[PDB]
């Protein structure tokens, strides 16, 4: 036994848009777009604070914001 | 027509019911931290803010099950708790360091 | 139960059953982190822990750290992925809270926590919401709205089988919870389906509606055409320049992608109404049941008959009386019809 | 925590195309595996030569420091006829021991993986992404296709034609914090001495400490013992103990006092190295045989050695 859920990918078919900006598009119409590209993102580069922290006081700057 | 149901559907079979037992001591805490007295005290604050919080906003609630302290688990646990490492000497007879 | 095994017994009911001993947990034992951690770095993460459990229980939730996953999944008997839905779903309640012992240097406390555990009989992904638009009928001058009252609320499909859920006694936990589950059959007008009851409402002309699909098309059902669309009959509407119909503009969608689809296909179905269906339901001033998806002509007429026999001709309205006779024989005796109406208008 | 989250969560399928044919899945996964980590090629095998190391600018115990890991302490209590010759060949107790597995023939390559020897471009005040901005346009400009360094990428002690656009220079207190990467990296060993017989330097020929050698000379070096030659007999060394000053040769190095001060350079490397860049490499790799495969094949190149450098404390993760 394995599960995954097609809950969102029901349809079968999807709309999607090169940039942010092009949301805001008059003659679009009420419905879902979805930004073509995934967002990635480095959690070291993210949380600064930490990068200038050391030792246990880092650790548990980290386990409060996780 | 239709419209997507993104959300899971679970059929219930049955309920299983049960009773879980926290118990806190700091002693033992501050035993393995090797806190200092001054320590002790922050620590002994600090479990009471947190507990004493969730003391205020919870009523009782009778639960149907035989009184814990008829259990052998509770009674060998709060003995361990409390007593596991204490022990007594008896002297052949009294005799103090010269 | 004297063990958490015993649960799966199949001889059981759907009910609650408890275990029947409490377990017994010291956080000394469970928390082994701080165990290894010294001074202030311990007490730290200590408070972290605590203030955590606090916002779980305020929540109703479980924090499984005190817990171990290996010896319940062990007694239950299931699936890794079985627990996650299981762990997901479960609830808490604090029956007690109390201070044992007391010393500025020193705090004992005891807690009483109850949990409740659903167990699955199954579970659904692939899931979509019935919408019923019925029909628009015009009948003796009267315009009707019907519909099949339909015998489930769900439809299911997993992979390629298509299932119909009919659900009762149902909760949110995060997901939807369900006691009763019933499968069932579409409508049909035969042995193998649903012998479903058909209602008909008379409605106000003129009868426009116009539904935005998500995807970029329009659902349309109205008394009157225009940009070609027929009437009375629903349809799913796309075009592929903007335009205004219905006094509204019908946009181009933008392109999509394809996928695999998932969409049911429900069964074709013809439907005989009465006659007189529009007189039926204006009479009656509310939504009323005029036939079942399976019915026989004869079970079908001698429902409303001695009804509309009793709408006999009367003294004080038979002009109103002979328009709405040539309006039922319009149909049936075109040469009728005429002759009633000159009359009618004398 | 992510393993609680995990525990309660099931699969959604999502209607996207797949991140590992997405540039920026790419280019940051090759950097948060490889940014730093960079393969150097001697012009033929050579290892360092003498197993004992004279370098008197680094503190003695009585902060750590790295090369304390190769100290040889001087002990008063020795076995009957015992030798400074039987255990640690030809070093001089109270100074430094190489270990035959850092003095290898046949390495031939030199695989890194840190930071902390790049050029006045790098700033750890200046921003993460920043740094990453900076390093990332670098190696685009040193690099044409292949992942070799341009020469100009290196220092000057590795390449003639190294002009320190990546690669800062190893300096003379550099040992005492990165053992390892001078031992390997080095073309050339220079001594810092204030021991008594270095360069013929003799006590008379000097034209709180002053002008004084660190550690003198003594007649010979000998043990005796009280019917009972084992375990427990006094030995007397060949040289002084540092001990109780233990600073010396750090606070000569420098000047707060005036000392005769011995230095002598002996070549090791030919100063051609060659450099190759395994973040450029995975880039590049990962555009014909696509990136899980690039990943799992520079990953075991990494562990080449059975420990994973990468792995590795920052300034001691260097492997021949
Ligand atoms: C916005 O969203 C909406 C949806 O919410 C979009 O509308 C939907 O768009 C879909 C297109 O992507 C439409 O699907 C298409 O339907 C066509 C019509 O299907 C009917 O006719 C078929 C042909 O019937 C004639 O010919 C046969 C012989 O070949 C004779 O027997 C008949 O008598 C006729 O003469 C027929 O096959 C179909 O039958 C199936 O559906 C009905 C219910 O509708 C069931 O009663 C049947 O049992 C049957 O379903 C079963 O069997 C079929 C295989 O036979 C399986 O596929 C089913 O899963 C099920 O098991 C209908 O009567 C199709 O012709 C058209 O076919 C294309 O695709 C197939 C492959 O899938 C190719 O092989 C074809 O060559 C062709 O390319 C396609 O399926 C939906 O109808 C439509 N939905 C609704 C409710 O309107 C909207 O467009 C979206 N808009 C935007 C902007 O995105
Ligand atoms: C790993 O590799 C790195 C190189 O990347 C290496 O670092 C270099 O180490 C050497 C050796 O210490 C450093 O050179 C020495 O610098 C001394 C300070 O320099 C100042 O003074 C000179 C002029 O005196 C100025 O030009 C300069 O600008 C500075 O102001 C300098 O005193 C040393 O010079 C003496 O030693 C050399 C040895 O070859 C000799 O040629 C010189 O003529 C000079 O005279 C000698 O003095 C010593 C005692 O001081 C005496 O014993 C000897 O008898 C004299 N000999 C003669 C002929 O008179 C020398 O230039 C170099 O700067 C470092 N470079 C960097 C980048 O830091 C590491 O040491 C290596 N590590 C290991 C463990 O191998
Ligand atoms: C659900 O499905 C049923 C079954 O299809 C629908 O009911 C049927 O509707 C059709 C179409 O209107 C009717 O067809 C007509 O049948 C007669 C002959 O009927 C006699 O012979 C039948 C032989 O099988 C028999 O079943 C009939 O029995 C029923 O009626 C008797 C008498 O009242 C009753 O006692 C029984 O209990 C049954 O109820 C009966 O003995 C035929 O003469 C008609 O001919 C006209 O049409 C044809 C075709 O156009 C044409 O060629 C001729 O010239 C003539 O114009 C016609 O074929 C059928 O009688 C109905 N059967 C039943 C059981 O009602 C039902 O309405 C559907 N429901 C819904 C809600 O849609
Ligand atoms: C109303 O229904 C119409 C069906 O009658 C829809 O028309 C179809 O729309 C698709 C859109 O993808 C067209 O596909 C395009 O085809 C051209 C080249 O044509 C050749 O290739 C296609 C398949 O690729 C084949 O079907 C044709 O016969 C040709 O051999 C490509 O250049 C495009 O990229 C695109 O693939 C269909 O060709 C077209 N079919 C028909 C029968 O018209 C119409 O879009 C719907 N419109 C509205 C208002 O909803
Ligand atoms: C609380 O304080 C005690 C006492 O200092 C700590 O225990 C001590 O921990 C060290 C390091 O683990 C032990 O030293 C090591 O012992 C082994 C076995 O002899 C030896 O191989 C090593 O060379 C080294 O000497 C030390 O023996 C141990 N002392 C005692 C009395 O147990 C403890 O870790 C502290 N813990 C916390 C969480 O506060
Ligand atoms: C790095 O290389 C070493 C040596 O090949 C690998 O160590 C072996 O790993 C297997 C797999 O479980 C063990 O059964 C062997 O006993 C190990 N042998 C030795 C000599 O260590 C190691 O797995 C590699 N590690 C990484 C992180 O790549
Ligand atoms: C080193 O290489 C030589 C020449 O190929 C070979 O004889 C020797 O066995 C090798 N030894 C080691 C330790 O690799
Ligand atoms: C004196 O210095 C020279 C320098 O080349 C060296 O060859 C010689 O061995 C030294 N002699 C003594 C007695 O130290
Ligand atoms: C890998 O093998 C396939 C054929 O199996 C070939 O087309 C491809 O060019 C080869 N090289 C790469 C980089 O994928």
């Amino acid at each position: 036994a394995k599960l995954r859920s097609m809950g969102y990918a029901l349809t079968g078919a999807v709309q999607t848009l090169s940039q942010i900006s092009d949301i805001n598009d008059e003659n679009l119409q009420q419905g879902i777009y979805l930004l073509r590209d995934h967002v990635i993102t480095l959690m070291e580069a993210t949380l600064h604070d930490i990068s200038v922290m050391e030792g246990m006081f880092a650790v548990q700057h980290l386990h409060t914001h996780l | 027509y239709y419209e997507p149901h993104p959300e899971p559907i679970v059929v219930k079979e049955r309920v299983l019911g049960l009773s879980q037992i926290l118990m806190i001591n700091s002693e033992n805490i501050a035993n393995n931290a090797n806190l200092t007295q001054e320590v002790k005290k922050l620590l002994t604050e600090m479990v009471n803010e947190e507990m004493q919080s969730l003391s205020d906003v919870m009523i009782d609630f009778e639960i149907p099950l035989g009184d814990p302290r008829d259990q052998e688990q509770y009674i060998h646990r709060k003995c361990y708790q409390e007593f596991a490492n204490c022990y007594l000497v008896k002297y052949k007879e009294p005799k103090p360091w010269p | 139960l004297s063990q958490i095994s015993d649960i799966n017994d199949e001889n059981l009911q759907q009910g609650i059953y408890l275990l029947r001993d409490h377990v017994i947990t010291l956080m000394e034992a469970t928390l082994h982190d701080i165990s290894v951690m010294e001074g202030m770095f311990a007490v730290q993460h200590l408070h972290t822990h605590l203030n955590h459990l606090k916002t779980m229980l305020l929540e109703r939730r479980i924090d499984w750290t005190y817990m171990s996953s290996t010896w319940l999944q062990q007694q239950l008997q299931k699936s890794d992925d079985e627990m996650k839905v299981i762990k997901r779903i479960a609830r808490s309640l604090v029956y007690y809270v109390k201070q044992t012992h007391s010393s500025p240097t020193a705090t004992a406390w005891e807690i009483g926590l109850y949990y409740e555990l659903v167990i699955p009989k199954h579970i659904y992904l692939n899931n979509w919401n019935v919408v019923n638009i019925g029909h628009l009928v015009k009948s003796a001058g009267q315009l009707t709205h019907v519909t099949i009252a339909h015998p489930y609320e769900i439809i299911n499909k997993e992979c390629v089988e298509t299932i119909y859920l009919h659900l009762e006694d149902c909760t949110r936990q995060d997901y939807v919870i369900c006691d009763v589950v019933k499968i069932v059959q579409p409508c049909g007008n035969s042995s193998d389906t649903s012998d479903c009851p058909v209602w008909a409402e008379a409605v106000k002309e003129p009868f426009v509606q116009v539904n935005p699909l998500k995807n970029g098309s329009y659902l349309v059902l109205a008394s009157s055409t225009d940009c070609q669309i027929p009437p009375y009959v629903p349809s799913i509407v796309t075009v592929n320049e903007t335009t205004s119909c219905f006094g509204l503009d019908f946009k181009r969608p933008l392109v999509a992608e394809e996928r695999l689809s998932f969409e049911p296909r429900l069964p074709n179905l013809q439907l005989r109404l009465p006659h007189l269906v529009g007189i039926i339901a204006k009479i009656k001033g509310i939504k009323i049941e005029v036939t079942s998806s399976g019915e026989s002509i004869k079970e079908q007429i001698e429902r409303a008959k001695a009804e509309l026999l009793r709408l006999d001709i009367h003294e004080g309205d038979t002009p109103a009386w002979i328009q709405q006779l040539a309006a039922a024989t319009k149909d049936v005796w075109p040469a009728a019809a005429s002759a009633l109406q000159g009359i009618g208008n004398f | 925590e992510m393993q609680s989250l995990s525990d309660v969560m099931i699969d959604f399928e999502i209607p996207l195309g797949d991140p590992r044919d997405q540039e920026q899945y790419i280019h940051r996964k090759c950097y948060q595996e490889f940014a730093n980590c960079y393969l150097v090629k001697y012009k033929e095998p050579k290892p360092w030569p003498k197993e004992g190391l004279i370098a008197d600018q680094c503190p003695l115990p009585g902060n750590r420091q790295s090369i304390w890991d190769y100290y040889i302490k001087v002990e008063s209590i020795r076995p009957a006829n015992w030798t400074t010759k039987s255990k640690y060949g030809q070093a001089r107790l109270g100074s430094f021991y190489i270990p035959s597995s850092l003095r290898q023939i046949n390495v031939s390559h030199v695989l890194f993986c840190s930071d902390q020897l790049y050029s006045k471009w790098y700033n750890i005040e200046n921003t993460i992404e920043q740094n990453e901005r900076f390093l990332l346009n670098k190696l685009n400009n040193l690099t044409s296709g292949t992942s070799v360094l341009k020469k100009r990428a290196l220092p000057k002690d590795w390449s003639s034609q190294g002009k320190n656009a990546l690669f800062r220079e190893i300096n003379v207190l550099d040992i005492c914090s990165k053992p390892e990467s001078v031992i390997l990296l080095n073309t050339s060993y220079y001594s810092f001495s204030l021991w008594e017989g270095d360069c013929n330097f003799t006590k008379d020929m000097i034209s709180p400490y002053a002008c004084r050698f660190w550690r003198s000379k003594n007649e010979k070096e000998e043990t005796k013992c009280r019917d009972g030659e084992t375990k427990r007999c006094l030995y007397y060394p060949l040289w002084d103990s540092p001990e109780s000053t233990y600073d010396f040769g750090y606070l000569a190095y420098q000047k707060n006092f005036p000392s005769p001060i011995c230095i002598e350079q002996q070549k090791i490397r030919d100063q051609d190295y060659e450099v190759y860049s395994l973040y450029q490499e995975c880039k590049i790799a990962s555009k014909a045989y696509g990136i899980d495969t690039v990943l799992f094949s520079l990953k075991n190149f990494l562990n080449y050695t059975g420990t994973p450098v990468n792995e590795m404390p920052n300034a001691r993760a260097f492997v021949g």
